[PDB]
RNA sequence: GUAUGUAAGCGUAUUACCGGCCGGUACUAUUACUUU
């Protein structure tokens, strides 16, 4: 059964790349799933990313320029306050340099470091590097 | 998948994409409204209903020229029965459990099939409880596979 | 007591709550005919005589 | 509910049959003086041209509700007056920064104003005095009590 | 008999109307306002044999549920037993002309 | 002499001009000897006349609830207004009543309890399918563009390619200035055996 | 090309032989079609995998053959592949 | 020239009133979560 919609998306796009796929075919159209890609492409990690809409969920195609290394998910989706986003930095990131882990506050889905000028604490989905 | 079984596989049927055509199709969903008062009165189950259809006339999708699902437009002329058809099938495969079953014992193969449509009514049951399409205090019994059905 | 409170929709007072509808579009369905009886009147007296 | 039947009789404490000599003749339309707790919480209307006599009714008792106010569900009604309702909460662990299913078990009694109250409806709940060894709140509203798939509805 | 048999009685409880018993059989049966009779197989012998002289004159037609009484008094939504029945109005099911 | 309104602007609004002008245009419509037995009672809500810079694009708000009526006449509406408002676009626009939450801190729903068809898919769904109208739809895909922005592949097989073809360039115009939504509408010759 | 960096224009033809599901939208092989049997002349609309029986008012010459997949009569047919 | 990370207008309970855009007052399905 399809228990998280969000994660299954996630690994299929680490699981391009080893063997050298440079498109991706993935289900199934959630706007939570919409809320994320763009992210990826907001510090140019993937290539062109493109949704048909069946009347049943949709699917995404998802072209790919070759940059990333491994987008991660934690399940489910712990409440983390501010004071303490920094312990999920050092757990889940190669260093303070680049990386980014991706949670989603009352104000929407951002980068830590955006949420780390937004302040705004909130629940972690996934992060990639 | 397949519950009850050790397979993966997957049939079903395939909808098309939108959600007008058959527009060259002359009948209305008013006829068809009257169809199912003339054919739908004549004791059938909603899913053979949405079969002649299909086959005769035919109507590619009744959602398509009518909005209500089959049942509303059972109940909108007053065609909805007391008892929820696909279960009304699984009683039906009860009872005849208990007719091959009463004479023709050690069919452990067979005695293993009474597990699962009990099951198969109970866990299903519980989900219709809650629904409110057959109240609560409706507990399957044993004697009341004959009568259920027939 | 209970169970007769909002009880005028049984018998008679489906259809004397379904006579909002039953006043209406069975009339009017003749008289935007009427309403257009100016290429109604007009219209088949050209025919009658061309 | 009750004709009055007690061995004892039971009325509300404080009111008399003032019969002819009144300040003006103050009827009030019944003579029960039928409070309000006024935190936002209306009246039942049923509380004020009540028959029922419940010394220890909120509405209508020596009672003043006090404490705090919380809200919840109710699973068991049999016991006289007093209805068992079932409140729910989480706790946070420090192994996990996880969650549990816990509860407890608060017994509660009830004025006969909300009468026919079942499993498993949604009431709210506020505090006052100790009645009788465990009973320190009163019930405040029928707020939602719909279970619109099981519970609340005829058939 | 068949199970297709009783498919036709299924949608008599629906819409037709019922003579349970023998004296509400027989009672129709004398003004032959009923069209189908039932026979059960477990039926005593000369109450089997006395239903259908009636329809050599009242030109009807019966049939041997081959069953019990326990089953066709339970194939028709009832609990009770069924030995005989006449369907005198056929409201919307197909024995009108159907043959077993 | 020169009829306008009030035979088909109720129950809308009685402004404007140019709501009025092609009213009196709706008029000598009705004496096209085959229609008279429908549009004496098709009624109209508003109008809208906005421009493409240089040509106008016609909007025509039908109130929908004739809108099974409405599909078959409009092979005939467009075409007879087409060559009496030159060289101006028309298409009929049913705008509907969107029913909102508003964007405050989670605002009072009631009364209006938002029924599924009255949320902001209508923006799109029931808006996309009456600017193409004869087109029938067969693949709508959202191209995703690198600064948040976003492109709408509209796909039409040869369901009547052959004469509102020069309209999707008109048609790029006005999905943008009643949705904002940038579109792009797809051709392909190949019957696309299913 | 495994490493393709076109799925969103794939060729035709591959797709209609993939399958009934796992296309890039959602249709079926199916369709209707309207047969007239070679002994009368009534036109009758119908379903490819039909699962029924079905004859005319009044013309019941074959309009069917009984099968698991599509209605596969020989030399007793006359329809087309289209929506009437 | 450019950028967009800024607020308002504009696809609408951007709440009702008295005030000088601007104070006071009519006056809101919940939780879990997080904010101070």
């Amino acid at each position: 059964v399809r228990m998280n919609v969000l994660a299954d998306a996630l690994k299929c796009i680490n699981n391009a790349e080893k063997r050298g796929k440079r498109q991706v075919l993935l289900r199934p159209c959630s706007k939570v799933i919409i809320k994320f890609l763009t992210v990826m492409m907001k510090h140019g990690y993937i290539g062109e990313f493109e949704i048909v809409d069946d009347h049943r969920s949709g699917k995404i195609v998802v072209n790919l320029t070759g940059r990333l290394n491994k987008c991660g998910v934690i399940s489910p989706r712990f409440d983390v306050p501010i004071n303490d986003i920094e312990k999920w930095t050092n757990n889940l990131l190669p260093s303070r340099q680049f990386g980014y882990v991706v949670l989603t506050t009352s104000g929407g889905i951002m980068d830590h470091e955006e949420a780390r000028r937004k302040h705004l604490g909130g629940k972690i989905l996934g992060f990639f590097f | 998948g397949r519950m009850h079984a050790p397979g993966k596989g997957i049939s079903q049927s395939a909808l098309p994409y939108r959600r007008t055509v058959p527009s060259w199709l002359k009948l209305n969903a008013d006829d068809v409204k009257e169809q199912i008062k003339k054919l739908g009165k004549k004791g059938l189950t909603p899913s053979k209903i949405g079969i002649i259809l299909r086959d005769s006339h035919g109507v590619a999708q009744v959602r398509f020229v009518n909005g209500n699902k089959i049942l509303r437009i059972m109940k909108s002329v007053g065609l909805k029965p007391d008892i929820p058809e696909d279960l009304y099938h699984m009683i039906k495969k009860a009872v005849a459990i208990r007719k091959h079953l009463e004479r023709n014992r050690k069919d452990k193969d067979g005695k293993f099939r009474l597990i699962l449509v009990e099951s198969r009514i109970h866990r299903l049951a519980r989900y219709y409880k809650t629904k409110s399409v057959l109240p609560p205090n409706w507990k399957y019994e044993s004697s009341t596979a004959s009568a259920l059905v027939a | 007591m209970l169970a007769d409170q909002a009880e005028a929709r049984r018998q008679k007072v489906r259809e004397a709550r379904k006579r909002r509808e039953e006043r209406i579009a069975t009339k009017k369905q003749e008289l935007i005919a009427l309403h257009a009886k100016e290429d109604e009147i007009a219209a088949k007296a050209a025919t009658a005589g061309h | 509910m009750a004709d009055q039947n007690e061995r004892a009789f039971q009325k509300q404490f404080g009111v008399n049959l003032n019969r002819k000599v009144k300040p003006g003749i103050t009827k009030k339309k019944l003579l029960r003086r039928s409070r309000d707790v006024g935190l936002g919480f209306k009246t039942p209307r049923e509380a004020i041209d009540g028959t029922y006599i419940d010394k220890k009714c909120p509405w209508t008792g020596d009672v003043r509700i006090r404490g705090r106010i919380l809200t919840g569900v109710v699973r068991k009604a049999k016991m006289q007056r007093t209805i068992v309702i079932r409140r729910d909460y989480l706790h946070f662990v420090r192994k996990y920064s996880r969650f549990e299913k816990r509860h407890r078990n608060m017994s509660v009694h009830c004025s006969p104003v909300f009468r026919d109250v079942e499993h498993g409806d949604i009431v709210t709940i506020g505090e006052c005095r100790p009645l009788s060894k465990t009973v320190r709140f009163n019930v405040l509203k029928v707020s939602k009590g719909q279970g619109a798939k099981k519970s609340f509805k005829k058939y | 008999a068949l199970e297709s048999t009783n498919a036709r009685l299924a949608l008599v409880m629906k819409s037709g109307k019922y003579c349970l018993g023998y004296k509400q059989t027989l009672k129709t049966l004398r003004q032959g306002k009923a069209k189908l009779v039932l026979i059960a197989s477990n039926t005593p012998a000369l109450r089997k044999s006395e239903i259908e002289y009636y329809a050599m004159l009242a030109k009807t037609e019966v049939q041997h549920y081959s069953g019990t009484n326990i089953e066709l008094g339970t194939a028709c939504g009832k609990y009770f037993r069924v030995c005989t029945l006449s369907i005198t109005d056929p409201g919307d099911s197909d024995i009108i002309r159907s043959l077993e | 002499m020169a009829i306008g309104s009030k035979i088909i602007k109720p129950g809308g609004s009685d402004p404007d001009d140019f709501e009025k002008s092609i009213a009196q245009a709706l008029v000598e419509l009705e004496a096209n000897s085959d229609l008279k037995p429908y549009l004496r009672d098709l009624h109209i809500t508003r109008a809208r006349e906005i421009e493409f810079g240089s040509k106008k694009a016609v909007i025509i708000y039908v109130p929908i609830p004739q809108q099974k009526v409405f599909q078959k006449i409009q092979i005939i509406l467009v075409r007879e207004l087409e060559k009496k408002f030159s060289g101006k676009h028309v298409v009929v626009i049913a705008e509907r009543k969107i029913l909102p939450k508003p964007t405050r801190k989670a605002r009072n729903p009631l009364k209006q309890k938002r029924p599924r068809s009255r949320t902001l898919t209508a923006v799109y769904d029931a808006i996309l399918e009456d600017l193409v109208f004869p087109a029938e739809i067969v693949g709508k895909r959202i191209r995703v563009k690198l600064d948040g922005s976003q492109l709408v592949k509209v796909h039409l097989d040869k369901n009547q390619q052959t004469t509102i073809e020069h309209k999707v360039d008109t048609f790029t115009s006005v999905y943008k200035k009643l949705t904002g939504r940038d579109v792009t509408f797809e051709f392909p010759d190949n019957y696309l055996n299913v | 090309m495994p490493l393709a960096k076109d799925l969103l224009h794939p060729l035709p033809a591959e797709e209609k032989r993939k399958h009934k599901l796992k296309r890039l939208v959602q249709h079926p092989n199916s369709y209707f079609m309207d047969v007239k049997c070679p002994g009368c002349y009534r036109i009758t609309t119908v379903f490819s995998h039909a699962q029924g029986v079905v004859v005319c008012a009044g013309c019941a010459t074959i309009l069917c053959q009984p099968t698991g997949g599509r209605a596969k009569l020989t030399e007793g047919c006359s329809f087309r592949r289209k929506p009437q």
